[PDB]
RNA sequence: UGCCUGGCGGCCGUAGCGCGGUGGUCCCACCUGACCCCAUGCCGAACUCAGAAGUGAAACGCCGUAGCGCCGAUGGUAGUGUGGGGUCUCCCCAUGCGAGAGUAGGGAACUGCCAGGCAU
RNA sequence: GCUCAACGGAUAAAAGGUACUCCGGGGAUAACAGGCUGAUACCGCCCAAGAGUUCAUAUCGACGGCGGUGUUUGGCACCU
RNA sequence: UCCUCCUAAAGAGUAACGGAGGAGCACGAAGGUUGGCUAAUCCUGGUCGGACAUCAGGAGGUUAGUGCAAUGGCAUAAGCC
RNA sequence: GUGAAGAGGGAAACAACCCAGACCGCCAGCUAAGGUCCCAAAGUCAUGGUUAAGUGGGAAACGAUGUGGGAAGGCCCAGAC
């Protein structure tokens, strides 16, 4: 008999993802993107919650796109 | 380098108005020249546009860059503005101090009927 | 009207859920089942994804 | 004995060992060992071959070693069991895929070179081949 | 010199170039210049034969294909990893 | 309509660096001065104001240039979904998808709105 | 206002012994033995640096490598 | 008990006495806003002054920073006055 | 995916493998995997090769003028071995 161990810890898993996706319509104020930083940014009709969360402002279409010098990735709410 | 500084000082609220989907009036600051332009929420193209070079303002003037060439030229942009019907913009000082001239030029576009 | 025999030619037990959908979608039912399906490219696909299982005729 | 001095982490996962290797080329020198088996070698298995190809020179020409043994494996004690944690570190292997070029040689002849990568490849498990330097 | 006798892929990709490896044979691609890039294949045991000097890989050489020679030079070669065999061979329009 | 320049964009390196050359009517830049508006955890450096003697030195812009950066096929290779097989720690066959790297090559951006200048 | 941290918190409030022991149950779970396996062990073999006056292979055989048996120490917990 | 990464098989999730690390707070400004700014390191020169204080220039271009672990973010700075 | 909760045919026998999903009855027929000399249903079928080891019908490093096939080579009727 005999042992131990140091490394029997994790946390729990934070469900963060894409929640609906591009052409998939969506009222004002559906979540969209929960994520840590800003993998993703705002786009047109899109806020930036405090937790970096994207959260539609209107109703409509969801559209990924990149802009911007640094290629970086934008996510809008097309009207409909 | 100063060029660059100035751009990366304006370029908040320059999306900040890209987002806010607002007509906005345009600023630029030279030592011999002003120069203003009111700009569609597009970006891509203007309305109304006055400056220190154009010789029907500069004609009536001493000096084209002090404040009271920046009145002269914001007051004219605001007579265009209200002959195109723009009426309330969002004031982009382009990395500039609201000061001075900056400032000259927006009391006198407040004055003509401009609201910002 | 361009319209073709289709033929289960083997079980279908131990197959995938995806495989026993698609059998149904052709609307085959046992072997030896020779079935009469309109030729489209949503037939042919399925047809590709059981084209072990199945004899199209022709 | 070929070991990393330095690594971000003890201990690593058991893995595969599938696919081709990559060190097919004889880069450097002239002759080549190379490897047609599978599997995972030694430090051991490779400082005895290369023990046994300096001799067989007689520290004549110039040797290359282009593998490097950076994989820990672990190993439990006897009469332990199975649980309570993953083994100690005991010995250090490189995979070793079909292809890989194992070492090179130069400044001396071919069969010579024969005869050494011969008295090498009797030290490791896995079946090599020998090989020259190609034009393109 | 070396002569080379060739014939134009009736089929492409993995399967077949699989498939001619099993029938002793090898593809190769000559490409370069404005005329568009040409799938051919090889005998592989005259070609090995042919590519164990450095000549091969220096002169200038000629494809014989439908009896059209074309003056061409060997850019790059895939060998087998543990075979002395060739997979595929680049040819660059001289 | 042509050329040049300034401003705002589009696009985001075939658009960037480097090297060489070039520009001052206007524009821009440096530049002159500062009692004042305003400013410096000191300093008119910056910010700002009043200006216009000088210079395009720098910066910027333009032109050129393949030392790079970048882009980048074709074919093949790797992988793999389904089905089947073997000598089954790993592979093969039929079929479908099909890279990355690399090669040839491309490549010294393109474009919109307004305004001004000189020509026409 | 609780390190109720045994953190969905049994109570405001609680440690041990039993070879003097007992009941209900379990091969759902251990010891013996069997089984699977064969790390270890044992027995072979490969290369041959060297030792053997010279001479690798009379006898040994370093560094390392491949197997066999099921025979030890063990692993698992499939039978009871 | 809670957090971070891997295992986790390119949506989410996913176990073991699996591999590695942390938390049980802090801040009345370390919050809000407006305005402005932009690092690490090295090189050269320079009083005490030295590998390393402060000062001036240059390279570099975030290799720094983030109240604390890790990951993801961050120049429009979320970093610094 | 099967078993569990699923019989039948095959793998000698063999829950979990291969084929295939049993309403009942029939002294009818076609097939699957797997097979066709006899036990034991069906080819002592055909054509062309290989093996001499009972390999098939258990196993590695390594060793060897076993044998079949292919491509190339260097000596050779100026006489090779
Ligand atoms: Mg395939
Ligand atoms: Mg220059
Ligand atoms: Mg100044
Ligand atoms: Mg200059
Ligand atoms: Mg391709
Ligand atoms: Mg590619
Ligand atoms: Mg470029
Ligand atoms: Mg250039
Ligand atoms: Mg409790
Ligand atoms: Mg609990
Ligand atoms: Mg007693
Ligand atoms: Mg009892
Ligand atoms: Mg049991
Ligand atoms: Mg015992
Ligand atoms: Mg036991
Ligand atoms: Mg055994
Ligand atoms: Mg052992
Ligand atoms: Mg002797
Ligand atoms: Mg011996
Ligand atoms: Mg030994
Ligand atoms: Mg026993
Ligand atoms: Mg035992
Ligand atoms: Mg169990
Ligand atoms: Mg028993
Ligand atoms: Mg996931
Ligand atoms: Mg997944
Ligand atoms: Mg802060
Ligand atoms: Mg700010
Ligand atoms: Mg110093
Ligand atoms: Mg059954
Ligand atoms: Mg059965
Ligand atoms: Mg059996
Ligand atoms: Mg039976
Ligand atoms: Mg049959
Ligand atoms: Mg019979
Ligand atoms: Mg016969």
């Amino acid at each position: 008999a005999g042992g131990s161990t140091r490394n029997g810890r994790d946390s729990e898993a934070k469900r963060l993802g894409v929640k609906r996706f591009g052409g998939e319509s969506v009222l004002a104020g559906s979540i969209i993107v929960r994520q840590r930083g800003t993998k993703f940014h705002a786009g047109a009709n899109v806020g930036c919650g405090r937790d970096h969360t994207l959260f539609a402002k209107a109703d409509g279409k969801v559209k990924f796109e990149v802009k911007g010098p640094k290629n970086r990735k934008f996510i809008s709410i097309e009207a409909e | 380098d100063k060029k660059s500084a100035r751009i990366r000082r304006a370029t908040r609220a320059r999306r900040k108005l890209q987002e806010l989907g607002a007509t906005r009036l345009v600023v630029h600051r030279t030592p011999r020249h002003i120069y203003a332009q009111v700009i569609a929420p597009n970006g891509s193209e203007v309305l109304v546009a006055a400056s220190t070079v154009e010789k029907a303002i500069a004609e009536q003037l001493k000096y084209t860059g002090n404040k009271d060439a920046a009145a002269a030229v914001g007051k004219a942009v605001a007579e265009r503005a209200l002959e195109k019907g723009i009426k309330d913009v969002s004031f982009d000082r382009s990395g500039f101090q609201y000061h001075g001239r900056v400032q000259a030029l927006a009391d006198a576009a407040r004055e003509a009927g401009l609201q910002f | 009207a361009k319209t073709i025999k289709i033929t289960q030619t083997r079980s279908a037990i131990g197959r995938l859920p995806k495989h026993k959908a698609t059998l149904l979608g052709l609307g085959l039912r046992r072997i030896g089942h020779t079935v009469e399906r309109e030729d489209t490219p949503a037939i042919r696909g399925m047809i590709n994804a059981v084209s072990f299982m199945v004899k199209v005729e022709e | 004995m070929l070991q990393p001095k330095r690594t971000k982490f003890r201990k690593m996962h058991k893995g595969r060992n599938r696919g081709l290797a990559q060190g097919t080329d004889v880069s450097f020198g002239s002759f080549g060992l190379k490897a047609v088996g599978r599997g995972r070698l030694t430090a051991r298995q490779i400082e005895a071959a290369r023990r046994a190809m300096t001799r067989a020179v007689k520290r004549q020409g110039k040797i290359w070693i282009r593998v490097f043994p950076d994989k820990p494996i672990t190993e439990k004690p006897l009469a332990v069991r199975m649980g309570k944690g993953k083994g100690n570190v005991e010995y250090w292997v490189a995979l070793i895929q079909p292809g890989k070029v194992l070492y090179e040689m130069d400044g001396v002849p071919e069969e010579l070179a024969r005869e050494a990568f011969k008295l090498a490849a009797a030290k490791l498990p896995i079946k090599t081949t020998f090989v020259t330097k190609t034009v393109m | 010199m070396f002569t080379i006798n060739a014939e134009v892929r009736k089929e492409q990709g993995k399967g077949a170039s699989r498939r001619l490896r099993a029938a002793n044979k090898f593809p190769a691609i000559i490409y370069g210049g404005k005329e568009a890039p040409l799938a051919i294949e090889l005998d592989h045991d005259k070609v090995m034969n042919m590519q164990a000097k450095a000549e091969f890989y220096s002169e200038v050489l000629t494809i014989v294909v439908d009896g059209k020679e074309i003056k061409v030079k060997a850019q790059d070669v895939q060998r087998h990893p543990y075979k002395p065999k060739l997979q595929h061979i680049d040819f660059v329009r001289a």
